[PDB]
């Protein structure tokens, strides 16, 4: 929800691919909490770096990379997704 | 009288006695259920609660571990001053100087533990209609000084299909005005509005909804750690990684009086509905429902009573077989080993065959699931109904068998004319054997006549070049799959069964009136029987079928599956065939029956060791277990029925005594190999390898009802032909006479049968 960090995303996806290589399987979901002012810009920026990892895995459906934006999808579903996550991290409030 | 337990007379109570530390070879469970609830309790500690259906919905973890079997529900009455704990369950107390006695009755259990003059009686029962379970704890002191004790009630909340998935997403709350603990699982696929409650009929001193604080590290069920490391059970409200419920009550009992307490566990939809339920239950009484359940089970099981000289036979038939049938293949389709909560089509068709209105309800429910193409849904869910549509062949004609048997028994033609809507779906794609999807109701109503016609036409269209019905994807024995799949896999059992069904369908069609179809049925019957007597004989016994390569199955020319018994039994069970060929088939069946040393009835003499035609995944079974050349009570029940029907009664009863779990190898301690409860019938018995003589997968078997029918019609000889009870007695040489006590329409008869004939009320011949 900052748009200045633009660096923890690569570290998070690197952690995701490292853990998927180590043996454990988990889904990496990124949430855009910003409004429609720069939601499309943030989506493009994150796609430009996640397109090299969301490609289909040879012999393993869709890889464990998900991108959602709070502006479009419903607030109740957003709360449900946040609750269902076993761990929540904020780009601004930690590293 | 065994080294672990036996009966308590009348065949209505089983009492198992143990010391502190010993255990049964396997969990000796008893299942108690209702229309929309159920559980089962072992002889040393267990419990498996489910609101709507098992597997998909469950309350305690279902660890089918025969060696460990960690209990899910625990009750501790530990001492405050001394520190030595006590527990009615035998699997929790490790004190050698303890006496445990578990009584399993008709719908209830009572566990009594005596250790150092202190007596604890735990009575588990269920409430009818209202889905909820009651546990009465009675503490009795016979010493000389007043003792202070704290009663515990521990159970871990897991909801859904499997554990360690919904554990981080279970919400637990503690009621303040009511002594209750509520658990919910909003993070669920379907059952998300259901909440479970654990309640006490008095003011609970403390509560703790956490396994980390109750058991925690460095502990177990026998050593809860938190029980002895202090007593300040903190009230846990925050959601942790392990959900449970613990209630603490302080009691000070003086010698001479008994302390009574009641714990309540249940599950229901909606928070306010659960609140109303717990409010009603808290002032509801505990005994009255117990005598109500006892009276219900006594009345239902008391309709048919016997007085045969055999002590073991007088117990299974009187109460245990009908009780197991009702609690396994009627109400709760789940045991400690197999948990299949789905309504199997053939299962629901064949479960209700020894009785009256229950068969009508089951057959109408089965008719309610049918596709206009001809095929039927293999199974479905009680609520949603979303099941599967597979390529199994005999399922459609099993409904035909059920309807013709019901017509033969009752005779009411009104059931033949009922409104049953059709369904619709994506049909089938010729690259798979089954599909899930979701069936949707339609607006094309018909009656049982059109459903039977559609099923029969589907069977006719699904026929091989040799005339015998095709196997397509499989048959009753789903292990023998991958024999068809676009090929020509025929069978003789299916032909026998279809001939038996049409033998009365021609009569019912003639009564109704249809010539264009009765002519087709007559032609098909003639062709099929001509095939059977021409291409259906091996020289000394009937075959089983033919593979896609044309290699016969059930012949002596094969290296595996050389002699079968299903077709041989169904040759006379259906009714057709020659007498001499039938006798030769029975003589061949005697080959796999002579193995009295093991004491089983094998299905196929050569086990499927290697694969030559890929008869399915049976080759995956170890050689000598289940259907891989092992024993199967369902198969042998038809064998003993055929033996009784043909005339050989002495051999029939001799084989039956081998089938009866009572007086079967394990009598007191003479055969520990059996390893399974002898008061219920099992489905799998092993007779090969180092585990020869070991049973398996009891309780949840489709053989209890068939065995009851075999006893009633074959051994006892009483039958319901048309209204009046027909008596066809053939007694062995060690019974002399007996008396059958039956009730029907409120009229009770006590027919006393002597060596030849006779009746207590007045002298009359047989079939009177």
């Amino acid at each position: 929800n900052d748009d200045m960090d633009m660096d923890i995303a690569r570290e998070a996806l690197s952690a995701h691919e490292y853990l998927r290589s180590r043996g454990v399987i988990f889904d990496l979901v990124i949430v855009n909490e910003r409004a429609a002012s720069y939601a499309q810009d943030m989506q493009h920026a994150l796609d430009h770096i996640s397109e090299t990892q969301r490609r289909i895995n040879p012999a393993d459906g869709r890889p464990h990379v998900f991108s959602v934006r709070r502006d479009l999808m419903d607030e109740e579903t957003w709360s449900a997704l946040l609750a269902a996550s076993r761990v929540v991290l904020h780009v601004r409030n930690g590293k | 009288w065994n080294g672990f337990g036996g009966f308590a007379k009348n065949g209505q109570e089983y009492v198992v006695r143990l010391n502190g530390g010993q255990s049964t070879p396997h969990p000796w469970i008893n299942v108690i259920s209702n229309e929309n609830f159920g559980f089962h309790i072992s002889a040393e500690g267990a419990g498996f609660s489910w609101s709507r259906n098992s597997r998909d919905y469950q309350l305690t973890p279902w660890t089918n571990d025969p060696v460990i079997n960690r209990p899910g529900e625990a009750f501790y009455v530990a001492d405050v001053e001394t520190g030595k704990l006590y527990t009615p369950c035998a699997a929790l107390s490790r004190d050698p100087e303890a006496m445990f006695e578990t009584r399993h009755g008709l719908g209830y259990s009572i566990l009594t533990g005596v250790a150092d003059t202190l007596e604890v009686e735990l009575t588990q029962t269920v409430d009818r209609e209202k889905p909820v379970k009651f546990s009465q704890v009675i503490v009795r002191n016979k010493g000389s000084k007043s003792r202070r004790l704290k009663v515990y009630a521990y159970v871990e909340w897991v909801l859904g299909n499997n554990g360690q998935k919904s554990a981080p997403f279970i919400l637990s709350r503690h009621d303040a005005g009511s002594n209750a603990i509520f658990a919910s699982n909003p993070y669920s696929i379907d059952y998300s509005a259901r909440t479970s409650f654990l309640t006490l009929d008095s003011e609970a001193s403390g509560f703790t909804t956490s396994r980390r604080e109750f058991i925690g590290r460095f502990g177990s069920a026998q050593a809860p750690q938190g029980i002895v490391a202090g007593a300040a059970l903190s009230g846990t409200t925050e959601v942790d990684g392990d959900p449970c419920a613990a209630l603490m009550q302080e009691i000070h009992l003086k010698p001479g009086e008994e302390r009574h307490m009641t714990f309540i566990l249940g599950d229901a939809d909606n928070a306010e509905e659960a609140e109303a339920l717990v409010k009603d239950v808290r002032q509801a009484d505990f005994l009255s429902v117990l005598e109500e359940s006892k009276k219900f089970w006594t009345g239902f099981t008391g309709q048919l009573q016997v007085s045969t000289p055999d002590a073991g036979f007088n117990h299974m038939v009187n109460n245990w077989l009908p009780y197991q049938a009702l609690a396994c293949r009627i109400l709760a389709r789940t045991a400690f080993y197999q948990s299949s909560g789905a309504f199997g089509f053939r299962d629901q068709l064949q479960d209700t065959l020894a009785f009256p209105d229950l068969a009508r309800t089951q057959i109408l429910r089965a008719a309610g699931r049918q596709f206009p193409e001809g095929d039927v849904q293999h199974w479905w869910l009680p609520l949603t109904g979303a099941g599967v549509r597979t390529t199994i062949s005999d399922d459609v004609v099993w409904l035909a068998y059920a309807i013709n048997q019901y017509v033969s028994a009752t005779g009411d033609a009104a059931i033949l004319d009922e409104s049953i809507p059709f369904l619709k779906g994506p049909a089938l794609m010729p690259g798979q054997h089954d599909a899930f999807f979701q069936p949707e109701t339609s607006e094309r109503s018909a009656t049982l006549y059109e459903h039977a016609a559609l099923a029969l036409d589907l069977a006719i269209h699904r026929t091989g070049e040799n005339g015998l019905p095709l196997i397509l994807g499989g048959d009753w024995n789903d292990g023998m799959n991958r024999v068809g799949v676009g090929g020509k896999g025929t069978s003789v059992w299916l032909g026998w069964f279809l001939a038996g069904a049409l033998r009365d369908f021609i009569e019912i069609a003639e009564k109704r009136g249809d010539t264009d179809r009765v002519g087709k049925w007559a032609s098909h019957r003639e062709k099929l029987r001509h095939v059977l007597e021409t291409a259906g004989w091996d020289g000394s016994y009937y075959r089983r079928g033919y593979f896609d390569d044309g290699t016969p199955l059930g012949s002596a020319s094969s290296e595996e599956c050389q002699i079968d018994s299903l077709g041989q039994s169904w040759s006379v069970l259906s009714g057709e065939g020659e007498e001499g060929r039938s006798r030769q088939a029975m003589d061949a069946v005697m080959e796999h029956l002579v193995d009295e040393k093991t004491g089983i009835i094998r299905l196929f003499t050569p086990p499927f060791s290697r694969a030559s035609h890929d008869p399915g995944y049976i080759k995956g079974y170890p050689p000598g277990v289940r259907e891989n050349g092992g024993q199967y009570t369902h198969a042998a029940t038809w064998v003993v029925l055929a033996l009784a029907k043909q005339g050989r009664a002495q051999e029939a009863w001799n084989c039956f005594k081998l089938l009866n779990p009572v007086n079967h190898a394990l009598d007191a301690a003479s055969s520990e190999t059996y390893r399974v409860e002898p008061y219920v019938v099992t489905a799998d018995v092993y007779g090969e390898g180092a585990y020869a003589g070991r049973g398996g997968w009891s309780w949840y078997t489709g053989s209890a009802g068939w065995l009851y029918r075999a006893a009633v019609e074959g051994i006892l000889g009483i039958t319901r032909t048309d209204g009046k009870l027909h008596v066809s007695p053939s007694l062995p040489e060690d019974w002399s006479g007996f008396s059958i006590r039956i009730t029907l329409d409120g009229k009770a008869r006590d027919i006393a049968v002597s060596r030849k004939a006779g009746t207590a009320d007045v002298s009359v011949s047989v079939d009177g």
